[PDB]
RNA sequence: GGUGAAAUUCUUGGAUUUAUUGAAGACUAACUACUGCGAAAGCAUUUGCCAAGGACGUUUUCAUUAAUCAAGAACGAAAGUUAGGGGAUCGAAGAUGAUCAGAUACCGUCGUAGUCUUAACCAUAAACUAUGCCGACUAGGGAUCGGGUGGUGUUUUUUUAAUGACCCACUCGGCACCUUACGAGAAAUCAAAGUCUUUGGGUUCUGGGGGGAGUAUGGUCGCAAGGCUGAAACUUAAAGGAAUUG
């Protein structure tokens, strides 16, 4: 029984702050609250608290990451750059 | 006048009548 | 009405080719609607060939011509290059001459 | 009131080993003063002369060669392989309509540890008696020919440096081995190496560099 | 026999460059462009101007070290006309007919594997 | 491939899924090949590897998560190790493995 | 009061039997239980600390020292990092591009830590309300809120007073101005809405 | 440097030219064609991976399962929009040098947005073959792309082959051209635009003089720009198509 047409989680701010701020905030809220797959044990138990800190419900691993999301676009394109340059020092 | 410009003419002409009307909304 | 069966030029069963820029006026233009003239001409010319070997090392040397493909825009192809204009009948003939 | 010509130091360029004339040409630098001598300053310049000019024969009229100057002694400065090009006229001739172009390239390491990227080119030929006016390959042919050209070229390198690779290149040893394996696929024609470039040199090694000299 | 330089005649429109350098290229020997030897600004590229500049360049070349030269003729290149200017011919002529040697000359014009959108806009330069 | 072989073992043969029951098989020597999923922790990996050379059991390191090793064996739950008790029709024991 | 997480990292003490705990700034992707390698001869992986001289150009590195051994200076805020754009082995240097866009040359012994700092993207989310900012500076310093010096009286501000709110004289102030004068755009070499890409050359 | 010609502009800051190296983003020249593929948009560097497709071959399988389609839905050039990145090039805007009676332009210069990419919108192009789809029938010809079949064919040498590339004949299924016109059309032309007053194979859609006007209004979709749907009053004897001669 779909409760709201658009606002979603952002319907807590009501009419305040204006639509384009709620749009922007909703996107990053949906990002930060959602449960994420755990690289190490492979159950999707990774949740945030304290921006940049993502830990797992069980197996209790904690990963440092983006403020509102686990892996940030730049972090990845750095992850591959470090792959690359390291292989230069190997082969 | 070029059909394309004649079209842009009334495109504008409509957005303005759109305006004035909403001032009475 | 319709003045050509090839429409502009030479496109059937594609719907999009890709444009090239005209050598003369830079106007973009479809590759198969363009008009291409291979420019193959010796580096030197009529005159300088005799005075070339005369001032040159090596027997007769080599003489390496330069090859570059030309792309014209119609309106630029019309202004100079292969055009003239043809009669209603003479248009059909694709013979190069 | 200057005319640097009335200052300039002069010089003559000497070439490496497996070639015809180790003498090449002349140059100009500056006097070797205290503070900016003529020696370490430039030297390592690069000169490009057709090898038909340095092999003397006209069956080599194309195929420019890049030499790089490493060491200097006493108004005599030698040089080493920096690359190989083609003449623009030859290529621009070679690419004719009505046929299929084929290219390919690979990066590979030699014995003396120069790394290089070599190129290749080929063109589908009509074989005599063929009545169709174009003669194009099957694009599965194109992938195959590239594959063999690849495996062939990765073998000819890693032989003894460019010392042997230049010695391999000069009488086009690769061109026929290509033509050999290829004809089981498609006839082609031309088939040259067309380019090679030097992207990583190992190190000076005055002991090795002097091996082309005497 | 001779002592070899390298020519590199850049002939564009509205000017023509003739300057010989050392066979390694890093070192000059004179220059004298095609604008120098006349002043109308509209005659900058013409053969008569290019001829004179070929004369002044062949002099200084033989006036220092160089009896012989290899030439690389050139056009604007890049995204531009790719077809040589008017005063590259008059230059080669008047520098070989000047009494200097010639050998093994090719075309160094930059030709891309095409890109970097040409100027003048999609509609072209319209006059 | 290796999962196409794995699916054969699954339908024609005997296997045990999970760390506890594949030590049962590794202790009894009832095990022939054991498959270790990519991400399973290195301590468990090293322990399963130590029981393995004690039973002379060959070990195959599956490149993929315990999530997919579970879909490799046709199950809807993740599995970090599989132990092959009886190879089925499949050739896994005598092939590249 | 800090936008990026910290990583408490534990090392043995080489000269005494004991554990010495250090506080790094957690680089993104670093995780609990990971092993961290600090040294000249250390491998290049996210989280390790290496002298700038020991990494190829393009390596991306955080918390990097200005002088060697200053225990880290540059690019510590959540999301930032420096890039190595080159080395000059004689008089050994390494050239880096800082987050500001600047280029700077430091000692090749100056240590970075591989990767980018965690917590990035924090500034993308709108504060949305006074309190969220309130609670922000409450853990930093007492900078908030901010009275416009144009809403004060003259005695209060260079911009103070008037029968309408207006600055009344150019708001660009000289570098050579004096304390109590500098309120405005200080030493501003241009002004107005920046049109066009910025991006140092 | 740039133009018909110039000027703005760049030059002890050695500009333009040269050499060596490096960086960035875009692009894929020539080969490239009356040639390929895709539902259309559209799609040209290499290689690996991922799934997909037509045509053909078929004494394999199922057995009417199909044709076309209001509603509804997938995709949909360029520009444009939201949020990051990127921002080499070219470049709406703007500013300039000229030209002009004027010159808000055409030409030259600077250059914002844009141009590229990710996530999401937008849903439009002369999105053109200005030509619905399925089926049948009606006429010649030489090329060509893909599949196949036939040959004591050619070229490849080795020792004959095997292959591969080629040649010749036939057959499907393509992209087109050529000549015909029985036939059609107002003509231009058209192997369909034919088998139509000798008017009926199946089906979808749109039009009913011009202007008003794709305007008003309502609904609906969109962040917006706008998209789909879409009148009337009034006006008017023409507007229009192809061909002919001037
Ligand atoms: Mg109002
Ligand atoms: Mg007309
Ligand atoms: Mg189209
Ligand atoms: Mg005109
Ligand atoms: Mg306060
Ligand atoms: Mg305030
Ligand atoms: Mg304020
Ligand atoms: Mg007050
Ligand atoms: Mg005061
Ligand atoms: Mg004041
Ligand atoms: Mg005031
Ligand atoms: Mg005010
Ligand atoms: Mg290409
Ligand atoms: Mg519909
Ligand atoms: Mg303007
Ligand atoms: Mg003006
Ligand atoms: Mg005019
Ligand atoms: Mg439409
Ligand atoms: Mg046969
Ligand atoms: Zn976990
Ligand atoms: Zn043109």
């Amino acid at each position: 029984a779909k409760r709201t047409k658009k606002v979603g989680i952002t319907g807590k701010y009501g009419v305040r702050y204006g639509s384009s701020l709620r749009r922007q905030v909703k996107k990053l809220e949906i990002q930060q609250h959602a449960r994420y797959d755990c690289s190490f044990c492979g159950k999707k138990t990774v949740k945030r608290g304290a921006a940049g800190i993502w830990t797992c419900s069980c197996c209790k691993k904690t990963v440092a990451g983006g403020a509102y999301t686990v892996s940030t676009a730049a972090a990845a394109t750095v992850r591959s750059t470090i792959r690359r340059l390291r292989e230069m020092v190997e082969a | 006048m070029r059909a394309k410009w004649r079209k842009k003419r009334t495109r504008r002409l409509k957005r303005k009548r759109r305006k004035v009307r909403a001032r009475s909304k | 009405p319709k003045k050509r069966a090839s429409n502009g030029r030479n496109k059937k069963g594609r719907g999009h080719v890709k444009p090239v820029r005209c050598v003369n006026c830079s106007k973009s233009i479809p590759k198969d609607k363009a008009i291409k003239r291979m420019a193959i001409r010796n580096i030197v010319e009529a005159a300088a060939v005799r005075d070339l070997s005369e001032a040159s090392v090596y027997p007769e040397y080599a003489l390496p011509k330069t090859y570059n493909k030309l792309h014209y825009c119609v309106s630029c192809a019309i202004h100079a290059r292969i055009v003239r204009v043809r009669s209603r009948e003479d248009r059909k003939n694709r013979a190069p001459p | 009131v200057v005319d640097p010509f009335t200052r300039k130091e002069w010089f003559d360029i000497k070439a490496p080993s497996t070639f015809e004339n180790r003498n090449v040409g002349k140059t100009l630098v500056n006097k070797s003063t205290g503070l900016k001598s003529a020696s370490d300053a430039l030297k390592g310049r690069v000169v490009e002369v057709c090898l038909a000019d340095l092999q003397g024969s006209e069956d080599h009229s194309f195929r420019k060669i890049k030499l790089r100057v490493d060491e200097v002694q006493g108004k005599n400065l030698l040089t080493n392989f920096h690359g190989m090009d083609f003449t623009t006229d030859k290529l621009r001739s070679m690419v004719r309509k009505w046929q299929t172009l084929i290219e390919a390239n690979v990066t590979v390491k030699t014995s003396d540890d120069y790394v290089l990227r070599i190129f290749a080119i080929a063109f589908t030929r009509k074989q005599a008696n063929q009545v169709k006016r174009h003669s194009y390959a099957q694009s599965s042919h194109i992938r195959a020919i590239r594959k063999v050209i690849s495996e062939i070229l990765t073998k000819e390198v890693q032989g003894s440096t460019l010392a042997q690779l230049t010695s391999k290149l000069i009488p086009e040893v690769i061109n026929k081995e290509i033509e050999n394996a290829t004809k089981d696929i498609f006839p082609l024609q031309n088939i040259h190496v067309r380019k090679v470039k030097l992207l990583k040199q190992p190190k000076f090694d005055v002991g090795a560099l002097m091996a082309l000299h005497g | 026999s001779q002592v070899f330089g390298v020519a590199r005649i850049y002939a564009s429109f509205n000017d023509t460059f003739v300057h010989v350098t050392d066979l390694s290229g890093k070192e000059t020997i004179a220059r004298v462009t095609g604008g120098m030897k006349v002043k109308a600004d509209r005659d900058e590229s013409s053969p008569y101007a290019a001829m004179l500049a070929a004369q002044d360049v062949a002099a200084k070349c033989k006036e220092v070290g160089i009896t012989a030269v290899h030439v690389k003729i050139r056009a604007t290149g890049g995204t531009r006309t790719k077809t040589p200017g008017p005063g590259g011919q008059a230059a080669l002529r008047a520098l070989a007919r000047s009494g200097l040697r010639i050998g093994r000359i090719e075309d160094v014009t930059p030709v891309p594997s095409d890109s970097t959108r040409k100027k003048g806009g999609r509609r072209g330069r319209r006059l | 491939s290796i999962n196409q072989k794995l699916a054969l073992v699954i339908k024609s043969g005997k296997y045990t899924l999970g760390y506890k029951s594949t030590v049962k098989s590794l202790r009894q020597g009832k095990s022939k090949l054991i498959i270790i999923a990519a991400n399973t922790p290195v301590l468990r990996k090293s322990e399963l590897e130590y029981y393995a050379m004690l039973s002379k059991t060959k070990v195959y390191y599956f490149q993929g998560g315990n999530n997919e090793l579970g879909t490799a064996v046709g199950k809807l739950f993740r599995v970090g190790v599989v132990s092959i008790l009886e190879a089925g029709d499949s050739d896994i024991l005598t092939t590249l493995a | 009061g800090r936008g990026a997480p910290l990583a408490k990292v534990v090392f043995r003490d080489p000269y005494k039997y004991r554990l010495r705990e250090e506080i790094f700034i957690a680089n993104e992707g670093v995780h609990t239980g990971q092993f961290i390698y600090a040294g000249k001869k250390a491998s290049l992986n996210v989280g390790n600390v290496l002298p700038l001289g020991s990494v190829p150009e393009g390596t991306i590195v955080s918390n990097v020292e200005e002088k060697p051994g200053d225990r880290g200076a540059l690019a510590r805020a959540s999301g930032n990092y420096v890039i190595i754009i080159g080395h000059n082995p004689d008089e050994n240097k390494t050239r880096v591009r800082l987050p500001s866009g600047a280029k700077k040359v430091i000692s090749s012994d100056a240590r970075g830590v591989i990767g980018v700092i965690a917590g990035g993207g924090r500034v993308d989310k709108p504060l949305l309300k006074a309190g969220r900012a309130f609670h922000k500076y409450r853990l930093k310093r007492n900078s908030w809120p901010k009275t416009r010096g144009v809403a004060m009286n003259p005695v209060d501000h260079p911009h103070g007073g008037g029968n309408h709110q207006h600055i009344g004289k150019a708001s660009t102030i000289s570098r050579g101005a004096v304390s109590g004068q500098k309120a405005g755009l200080i030493a501003a070499r241009r002004t107005g809405l920046l049109r066009g890409s910025q991006k140092t050359q």
